[PDB]
């Protein structure tokens, strides 16, 4: 609306400076978004405030960002918030006060609450409201009376339009209410699992929590947390919390075995008590309450074997106390997101590492699972130590001229490989190699293109990985990196980031990545956060370098890719170029090497 | 002979591309004078304008545009 | 049992709302080079703190008796090993400590091989002068051949007096060590205390009743150099790779040229020394007598104080016992500190 004769956006009638502004570490933008002094003496109390009150947008070492939305007012709400409790203590720490289009706005969306809830019962939905009037008027679109079946008053719904009916509550003002009361549940029956002794639970890990069980009632939403961070803890303990049937879907079935080891390895729970319902492995899901899957196979849109076919009509017909959705970020593809409307669960919980996509579609996790119930400050916890401390860099590979020539005169896809396949990327790739190697550092090479992953580990001699590799090949290979000292490093597509559970390294070289997406950056790097057998956070031990060609596509992309890790705090430190690689002996070291494999690169076709 | 122009050296991926410039033509004249060295070539004074802004042009095809983003 | 998040949010935010002294002495400093001297118990690594602040103690113990000497001793891994024998150059000792800095402070160490190797050497010492050790203990664990308390004894019948400095820690043997033999033990409180016990330290030991005084014969040479330019001149070599000298003192006896004084004799074993160095310990025989203090203005009409000729900015005065002239805090710490006379008094 007002704008100086700067492009900058200004506020001056819109909100005064309070008398004692400099203790106040807050400021209140029209906009919603919010700012807050991470130096500041009150520091902690704003910090926690603003997490339970607005989302995080920036949160670098001396100033965070945030900005409001209905979702984190809902969560506000959630927690028991009244919108003068918030609006009080917002003014308290707000040095430029509260404007009164975010007031109103705060209003709004806090009014706008337990007004209507949503509720199944007997395999049943029903959309419950305590006023009686409220229902007249929410039921004046038809889309609601078609999406209904053929005080507190309630009608049933059509559990098919529930995911229509649902999305339309939110831009229709009214959100439903998903606080499953597990405590006083006898329709359900509990299920005799505990957290053992053994498992150890962080702060962050106990806060998540504590927000998601704000009160004897489990909140539905998503918890963002690293995969160092113990996210599978956080997700085996709310089942313990819950103590009802619960059904923990993974993205692989990698990520299957992962889950069964960690509720194994954490809860009172025996083996027999867990099944892993599974195209490749059979435990007779039917015989035990714990059931663990994939999306590809509940999701599966083609025709079902007859014996998957008998699970999942059980799995349809049983209420799931709790569900637990692993790497959520991809839940809002077609398919996986028809697994919502398949499985009929009580209160569902979504974890991810990397809550980012490069689609328009991660706002549906708000209403198809819920709004954020926590996210990890990834700084806090390297400066708390739970994270290794990463020295993140990218190299600026400088492109060969006779590369240059051909990448600028070819304008399709070609130029990928190109730009990935350089002598100058390679002898970057081989020093950094050589180096950590007679360092004696693990690292991990990360490639999309399978064919500059196979003439670099090729002529470098070192094993890569790949999507045809068998299961028996790929983890010999781990076992050998891990335990032989010989090796110290292997070349991983994307099968690496995608989804497994990789052995940590100490250093880690990305020659080529799918683009300028964040998801599998993060993904990669996550591989690197692994704390150490005897590493101190302030060593700086671990190391993550992305090369990228000078003058290409690539510098683009990558930092493109890099936003999300800068949003979080990370200093991608550039190298230009790298003291001893002028003179150790490397690959292409005269053009004739250079010509001949440019040439191979041109025989692409 | 000798002849009249301007002198530019950059590094030779630069330099690659200059000669491409003309080599497609995209400029449509060729502006370069002679091959002087791998980064190093020289060039019509009158022309210096746009090859700059064709060469400002590629950085921002090679490069993110932040745009408050 | 139900877990700690049923009763509800944190809400951390809810929180807030709107005599006789020892002239010349001779003293060995024992550090400890246990694996306690890596820890960080101060704010610096303790080893680097330590190492430091002796420097700063080392070159303050010349400077405040000449002729006394020092000598340092490292005790690890149940052995003790002297860094640097008995010595009147402070920068020997004090290199030795910038080397120690990268010592490999593993093992445990030995108070008895400790006091052991230092009465071992300090038992051939002569009778006049003050026989001491200092001893720097940091991991509260010794390892010992022997009982101490006949180490103890020895002590005491070899005359050689013993202070324990403690870090972090009250030990029972130290305790005994110290106060049997007369010597003091105290503990780090924090780097102040640390401070000040080193240059409480830095004091002559006050005389016992057991203690009995002593002559001794010493040397004065005088320093004397080529007539001009190289000429007349006599070609040697110090006695401390040494170089030629130009000029330098001599001994009657050692006829040995020598660039640094004071010194003990390399051949007579005597002490040479220049009459300025004595006079550097005359303060110890003229202790300045405190100025009374007149922390009100007292209707004193010298605004000015007399020793810096500034107006006192604040109620604290003091004023001499003989020739009653006015003199600030400041001066007066300076005057008891630094000068140790009273400017007045010398007219
Ligand atoms: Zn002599
Ligand atoms: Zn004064
Ligand atoms: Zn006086």
């Amino acid at each position: 609306t007002k704008v100086d004769e700067y492009g900058a956006k200004d506020y001056r009638l819109q909100m005064p400076l309070k008398d004692d502004h400099t203790s106040r570490p807050l400021w209140v933008a029209p906009d919603g978004h919010i700012f807050l002094e991470a130096f500041s003496p009150v520091y902690k109390y704003a910090q926690d405030f603003l997490v339970a009150i607005a989302e995080p947008v920036c949160r670098p070492t001396h100033v965070h960002e945030y900005k409001l939305t209905a979702y984190s007012l809902y969560a506000a709400v959630s927690v028991g918030l009244q919108t003068s409790d918030i609006t009080e203590y917002l003014r308290k720490l707000s040095k430029t006060g509260v404007p009164d289009g975010i007031m109103q706005f705060i209003k709004l969306c806090t009014v706008s609450y337990g007004k209507v809830k949503l509720v199944l019962k007997h395999n049943r939905y029903f959309v419950e409201s305590c006023h009686p009037d409220v229902i007249q008027h929410l039921l004046q679109d038809p889309v609601i009376r078609e999406c209904r079946l053929r005080q507190t008053v309630s009608f049933e719904v059509k559990q098919e339009m529930i995911e229509e009916l649902q999305k339309r509550c939110i831009h229709l003002e009214y959100p439903l209410l998903a606080e499953y009361d597990f405590r006083n549940d006898s329709v359900n029956p509990d299920i005799n699992i505990d957290l053992k002794p053994t498992a150890v639970l962080r702060p962050y890990q106990e806060k998540s929590l504590r927000k998601m069980f704000g009160n004897g009632r489990a909140r539905s939403g998503v918890i963002v947390l690293p995969c160092g961070a113990g996210k599978s803890l956080v997700g085996v303990t709310a089942a313990c919390t819950v103590r009802k049937r619960c059904l923990v879907l993974g993205n692989s079935a990698v990520s299957v075995e992962q889950w069964k080891a960690q509720f194994k390895m954490w809860s009172t729970i025996d083996d027999s008590q867990i099944c892993r319902f599974t195209s490749d492995a059979k435990d007779k899901p039917i015989g035990c309450s714990v059931a663990i899957s994939t999306y590809s196979m509940l999701g599966h849109t083609t025709k079902r074997s007859w014996e998957a076919e008998r699970v999942m009509e059980w799995l349809k017909t049983q209420e799931w106390g709790l569900m637990i959705l692993d790497e959520v970020h991809t839940i809002p593809a077609k398919m996986f997101r028809r697994v919502l409307t398949i499985v009929q669960a009580h209160c569902k919980l979504g974890l991810t590492a990397t809550l980012v996509r490069e689609d328009d579609k991660i706002v549906d996790l708000n209403f198809l699972i819920g709004p954020k119930l926590y996210e990890a400050n990834w700084m806090e916890l390297q400066n708390n130590g739970y994270i290794a401390k990463v020295q993140c860099a990218e190299v600026w590979c400088p492109m060969s001229p006779e590369f240059y020539r051909e990448y600028v005169a070819i304008k399709t896809k070609k130029r990928i490989l190109l730009y990935t396949m350089n002598p100058n990327k390679f002898r970057a790739c081989q020093f950094l190699i050589k180096f950590h190697e007679r360092r004696n550092d693990k690292i991990i090479v990360f490639a999309d293109n399978v064919f500059a992953l196979k003439e670099y580990a090729i002529r470098l001699n070192k094993p890569y990985i790949y999507g045809p590799t068998s299961q028996g090949e790929r983890m010999q290979i781990l076992q050998n990196f891990k335990h032989n000292p010989k090796i110290n490093t292997i070349f991983i597509s994307k099968v690496g980031d995608t989804s497994f559970d990789l052995p940590e390294a100490n250093v880690l070289i990305q020659i080529s990545s799918h683009g300028g997406s964040r998801r599998q950056e993060a993904q990669r790097l996550g591989r690197v956060l692994r704390a150490k057998k005897g590493m101190v956070a302030e060593e700086y031990n671990a190391f993550f370098y992305s090369l990228v060609s000078q003058d290409t596509q690539e510098m683009a992309y990558s930092t493109k890719r890099q936003r999300f890790l800068v949003d979080q705090g990370y200093s991608f430190k550039v190298i230009t170029k790298l003291a001893g690689m002028e003179e150790e002996d490397l690959a292409f070291s005269t053009k004739e090497e250079q010509q001949q494999l440019l040439q191979k690169v041109l025989a692409a076709t | 002979n000798v002849l009249k122009g301007v002198l530019i050296e950059c590094d030779p991926a630069m330099k690659q591309f200059l000669l491409y410039l003309d080599e497609s033509n995209a400029l449509g004249k060729k502006f370069i004078i002679q091959d002087i060295d791998d980064t190093h070539v020289f060039v019509i004074a009158e022309l210096v304008n746009v090859l700059q802004e064709r060469v400002g042009e590629l950085m921002d095809q090679n490069a993110f545009s932040l745009t408050q983003k | 049992r139900t877990k700690r998040w049923e009763g509800g949010y944190e809400r951390t935010w809810e929180i807030l709302k709107e005599v006789r002294l020892g002239m010349m002495r001779h003293l060995y400093v024992v550090v400890d080079g246990s694996r306690t001297m890596e820890d960080q118990d101060l704010k610096p690594n303790r080893l680097t703190c330590t190492l430091k602040l002796l420097e700063y103690f080392v070159e303050e113990y010349f400077d405040q008796n000449p002729i006394s000497q020092i000598g340092i001793i490292v005790t690890k891994s149940k052995r003790a090993e002297k860094l640097t024998e008995l010595s009147g150059n402070p920068r020997k000792h004090i290199t030795s400590l910038k080397k120690a800095v990268d010592m490999t402070c593993h093992g445990e160490p030995s108070l008895y091989n400790s006091l052991s190797i230092a009465m071992q050497t300090l038992k051939h010492m002569p009778g006049h002068t003050s026989r001491e050790v200092l001893i720097i203990f940091s991991s509260l664990t010794t390892c010992d051949p022997s009982n101490i308390y006949d180490l103890i004894k020895t002590l005491k019948a070899a005359k050689i007096r013993v202070s324990v400095i403690g870090l972090s820690a009250e030990v029972r043997v130290c305790t005994v060590l110290a106060r049997e033999t007369g010597g003091t033990y105290h503990v780090i409180l924090d780097e102040s205390h640390y401070k000040e016990l080193l240059t409480h330290h830095v004091s002559p030991p006050p005389a016992s009743s057991s203690s009995e005084c002593s002559l001794i014969r010493m040397g004065f040479p005088q320093h004397t150099i080529a007539s001009l330019s190289d000429q007349d001149a006599k070609p040697s070599f110090s006695m401390a790779e040494p170089g030629l000298t130009l000029g330098g003192y001599f001994c009657p006896q050692c006829r040995a040229k020598y660039c640094e004084l004071p010194v003990e004799c390399k051949i007579c074993g005597l002490t040479l020394v220049s009459a300025p160095h004595l006079a550097r310990s005359y303060h110890h025989l003229f202790p300045l007598d405190a100025f009374q203090e007149i922390p009100l203005e007292e209707y004193n009409g010298e605004r000015f104080c007399y020793g810096c000729q500034g107006e006192l900015k604040d109620q604290h005065v003091y004023v001499c016992a003989v020739c009653q002239n006015v003199f600030c805090v400041d001066c007066d710490v300076f005057v008891h500190d630094s000068l140790h006379c009273c400017p007045g008094c010398i007219h």
